């Protein structure tokens, strides 16, 4: 086991407050859910709106990696 | 003459008492530092403060010419030696007496005759004061040793003439260890103390420390004004300490009263002193010795009698004679605590850090000495004691429950402390004991206690999900108030961030070379363990070594830690000599 | 039966003060604390803690719902009020009683009894206390004030039967002044006591102000743990204390000390408590007050006589009988000074503000009961006592030179405090006397003395859960991210 687990620093609750507090935080809870993927899509980039000089050492360092990197 | 302004010869908390008596008496004040100290409470506390300069001991208030120096400087017309460093030096003592100043303290003679054992054992015995049976002046030989053991039988101590910090003794339990005991003290006892003198006496099992508080003009009255038992000791230094001396029969505590007396009048002592004996496991006096300085634990003894022994040093130095014509009875119990910087969970070892929070207890029945606060920080060059911890009740019950409270409130943060070791034994039912009797003795901390402190670790992250970031919030359900710990991935419900892409949780590994299954490479480099002085060189370049050879003795935390060679060879580039300060890392010497 | 579980009903110094108290009797302790007080150090160290809500004492401590709320809710088995707010409510105290719990206090009745100073006057009539001059009944007019005025002479204190905090008297100097002070008196305790009865009694000229801490057994028991002198005050309110009473003689000691024993014992009173008198320039003593409660100023006593006062109080309402048998001797002297955030460079008027820092003295002597630390807030919702700093010594003047010390060592900044009052009166003549009597009295800080300070220069989200039968408020963070 090496999940980071919430800890109760200071009290003790009852069980019916141990209930209504995880009650509550699992409701404020939200957001990402399972982690589904954002697909990739680089239509209208950035960088492929830049004017590059024909030498531009930009055109490896910026414009080639990011259609590159995945 | 009458004392105007007192130089304090010393730092942290003994300097910050002694400035704190001055102004109740209504003295000006002068404090000296070491760089090290440059911001110490009683650098800013002091009315004035000198900078001897240099960084140890031995370069800073060990030196006579600049203590007396800051003397003549400040104008100050009094030296108070506070203890340890020049305290007990009689030869210091001397030059503050040569210069005109006033001497807080006992007569160069007195120092020097107590001070040397064998002395002290024959104006004892001149006092008739209770002796544990021992040889009366040095003995001469092992075979003298051992003809000793065999009339008075085993164990039997061998003791330097002139040791202290519990390295001035040696315990034979049986006849044969007698000639390598000996050669072990004779050389030790030269090697440490520039003295070879021995002297053999029977090793009591397990004795109480017992000690009482003396006050004595320069007029020749003497009062006893307390005693303390300090019997929880480590390394035969003390931890606890507690007044009165619980436990004994008015027989026993009107012996030591009076013998205590005695021993000051064969003395001539005067000024404040302590006198310590050994009660054993069968109830026998013994004299031990007389510390002619304040004690350590002096506030217990002023806490339960109601007198400022600081301030009756003033005025004994001033000449006056005792106002205290009785001993007082004492009112109460009380309990000092020594708040060293030593890991409990790692042998009591010291380490130096920051003191990141210090939070004294207050209220009912707390006093705190305390030569640090939040800010400061803890040098490898002085000793391991932040502060003393003083709580008092009407009985030593009501003194324990408090002690439980206050111990339970102290919170020092960013070094290990012995602070878990106080709440430990203020509940131990080895300290509490029946109500007539108690288990504890002098070896009881390192031979008896069951020893349950986990090794400080500070907030480093250790395991996996330590590494984790969190959150602390107050949370109120039913009115209860909660202290509540997120983690910063905690995804309960809805929620989520277990990682953001490619993110990885691990172990860290710990801040140290390697891997802990070798201790190191096979390089040549001697590298010092830890910040340090370097207290003796045991080789010189082109010495050809074996590994375990000691090579230096680095002096921190005023304790001794032998380096030693790592692999044989020739040393071949020593690059260190004694009395340098020394990192950690510092190449000593190359083994070749 | 026996206590087991203390709710400490109150906040600040004495809040922290009980707390320890059971820490040490190994009791378990429970905090209350309003919305102002939801970090102050009582909360974070009692051993349990509840929120009251409510933005001011009307609203929170002094609610008897909410504190009888928090005790069934946490499974306390005792309340003590501390001093102020419903200490001496004798309805809470029978509330209390009611609700079942052990109320660590006096009983209802002897509250009752001699909260009225006119049943107080009577109680101490029959015990044969020293009293001063003045009518065993209730003034029904300013003619009635005249005719005593004239009967006993000028000046003449006119003060309400109810209430008090210094507020309840007021003083007519000569006859013309009295139908306007006794009207004005009238409608003023009408106010804010809801009561109009007053009396008129002799107005002592440069009193003393002299009490005797009593510790009293259910079982009819009665000691008094010594005298305490409280005679520097400002607006009649308590600035610096001192104890044992100094420069009484011995046959002034008596006579208080027993007196003391009388009034308690016809009252019935058990608990702590303190018999208030007033000291004349004549040397005249006169009986002034029963305080139902255990004093602020209890610590000068406890240093002085070795004494645990509130442990004390633990026993007596457990109902076991005193263990102290004597009155006890005191041993040396002791200094208490409150620490209020009061200006006195600008008349003692309070000012709220942050403690930005909080150093207390330590070392030989001293105790520090504090309510604040570094980073409290300090509002206007509560009395203006940060902590009271407590300096003892084998002697008078031994202990005035550990204050001396003490208070130069005192670091308080982000509000005015008294603290350069106290280092100045500390070393004024007045108060050190000359050896055998001093020149303080209760007006010697209004008048005569040299006042030469300068002057000063997301709201929670609530979520209404239910849980079987329960409601069950959780209260967070505004912003909590989770
Ligand atoms: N004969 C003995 N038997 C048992 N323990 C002993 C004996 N002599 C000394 N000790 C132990 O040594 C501790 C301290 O010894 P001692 O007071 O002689 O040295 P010290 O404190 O280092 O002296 P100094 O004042 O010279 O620095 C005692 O508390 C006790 O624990
Ligand atoms: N007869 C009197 N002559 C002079 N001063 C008096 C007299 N009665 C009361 N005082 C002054 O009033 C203050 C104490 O009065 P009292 O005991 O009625 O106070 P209070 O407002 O009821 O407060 P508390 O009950 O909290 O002590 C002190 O300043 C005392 O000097
Ligand atoms: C050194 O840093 C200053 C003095 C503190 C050590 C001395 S040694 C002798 C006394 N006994 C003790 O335990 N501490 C004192
Ligand atoms: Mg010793
Ligand atoms: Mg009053």
């Amino acid at each position: 086991d090496h999940e980071a687990h919430i800890k109760v620093l200071r009290g003790e609750p009852t069980p019916e407050e141990m209930a209504a507090l995880m009650a509550v935080l699992a409701s404020a809870g939200g957001g990402p859910a399972e982690p589904v993927k954002k697909e990739r899509n680089m239509w209208g980039h950035p960088v492929d709106k830049l004017r590059y000089s024909v030498f531009s050492w930009q055109r490896v360092t910026l414009l080639e990696r990011t259609h590159m990197r995945r | 003459s009458k004392i105007s302004k007192v130089l304090v010869a010393n730092r942290g908390e003994i300097a910050v008492r002694v400035i704190r008596a001055a102004k109740d008496a209504g003295l000006a004040s002068v404090a000296v530092y070491a760089e090290p100290d440059a911001d110490a409470p009683h650098v800013r506390l002091a009315d004035e403060a000198f900078a001897l300069g240099g960084q140890t001991s031995a370069e800073s208030y060990l030196v006579f010419e600049k203590i007396l120096d800051a003397a003549e400087k400040s104008g100050a017309n009094a030296i108070h030696p506070g203890y340890g460093f020049l305290s007990e030096n009689a030869d210091f003592a001397q030059a503050v007496i040569d210069a005109g100043l006033i001497w807080i303290g006992p007569s160069p003679q007195s120092i020097r005759d107590l001070g040397d054992k064998v002395t002290a054992r024959h104006i004892a015995a001149r006092a008739k004061a209770p002796l544990v049976p021992g040889t009366p002046d040095p003995v001469k030989d092992a075979d003298e040793v051992v003809a000793f053991a065999k009339e008075h039988g085993v164990p039997v101590a061998i003791k330097a003439a002139f040791g202290g910090g519990g390295r001035g003794m040696k315990v034979a339990r049986t006849l044969e260890e007698i000639p390598e005991l000996f050669e072990s003290a004779t050389r030790e006892a030269i090697a440490a103390f520039g003295r070879g003198e021995c002297f053999v006496e029977r090793y009591l099992d397990k004795p109480r420390h017992v000690e009482a508080q003396v006050i004595a003009d320069q007029h020749g009255n003497v009062v006893v004004a307390g005693t303390r038992d300090c019997s929880l000791q480590r390394r035969f230094q003390k931890l606890v300490e507690e007044a009165p001396a619980p436990f004994l029969t008015d027989a026993q505590r009107k012996e030591i009263h009076e013998s205590a007396k005695r021993i000051c009048k064969e003395a001539g002592y005067y000024g404040a002193g302590t006198v310590e004996y050994l009660v054993g496991q069968d109830g026998l006096i013994s004299f031990l010795e007389v510390n002619t300085r304040l004690q350590v634990e002096h506030p217990v003894t002023e806490e339960t009698s109601g007198i400022d022994l600081v301030r009756q040093q003033f005025k004994i130095a001033n000449g006056e004679p005792l106002d205290i014509t009785e001993d007082p009875t004492p009112r109460g119990h009380s309990f000092e605590f020594r708040i060293n910087g030593e890991d409990a969970g790692r042998g009591f070892l010291p380490a130096p850090g920051p003191v990141t929070k210090f939070v004294a207890p207050t209220g009912p029945g707390v006093r705190m000495d305390s030569g640090v606060e939040t800010g400061s920080v803890i040098g490898g060059q002085f000793d391991s004691m932040l502060a003393k911890l003083i709580v008092t009740g009407a009985t030593r019950e009501e003194a324990l429950e408090r002690s439980r409270r206050a111990l339970a409130e102290f919170t020092v943060e960013g070094l290990a402390t012995v602070i878990p070791f106080h709440r430990a034994v203020v509940s131990d039912p080895a300290f509490i004991g029946d109500g007539e009797k108690f288990d504890v003795h002098t070896r009881w901390i390192e031979t008896e206690w069951n020893n349950t402190v986990e090794p400080f670790t500070g907030g480093d992250p250790i395991e996996e999900e330590d590494t984790v970031p969190r959150q602390t919030v107050v949370v109120e359900v039913g009115g209860r108030r909660l202290e509540v710990s997120l983690p910063g991935d905690l995804a309960i419900g809805g929620g989520g961030g277990a990682a953001a892409p490619g993110v990885v949780r691990k172990k860290p590994k710990p801040r140290k070379r390697g891997g802990g299954g070798a201790k190191a490479a096979s390089g040549d480099a001697v590298t010092a363990p830890m910040q340090g002085t370097v207290v003796k060189v045991a080789v010189e370049e082109g010495q050809e070594v074996s590994a375990g050879d000691l090579v230096v003795v680095l002096e921190a935390m005023k304790m001794e830690n032998p380096v030693t060679a790592h692999k044989d060879g020739t040393i071949t580039g020593l690059a260190v000599e004694a009395g340098a300060a020394i990192t950690q890392g510092t190449v000593i010497a190359e083994i070749k």
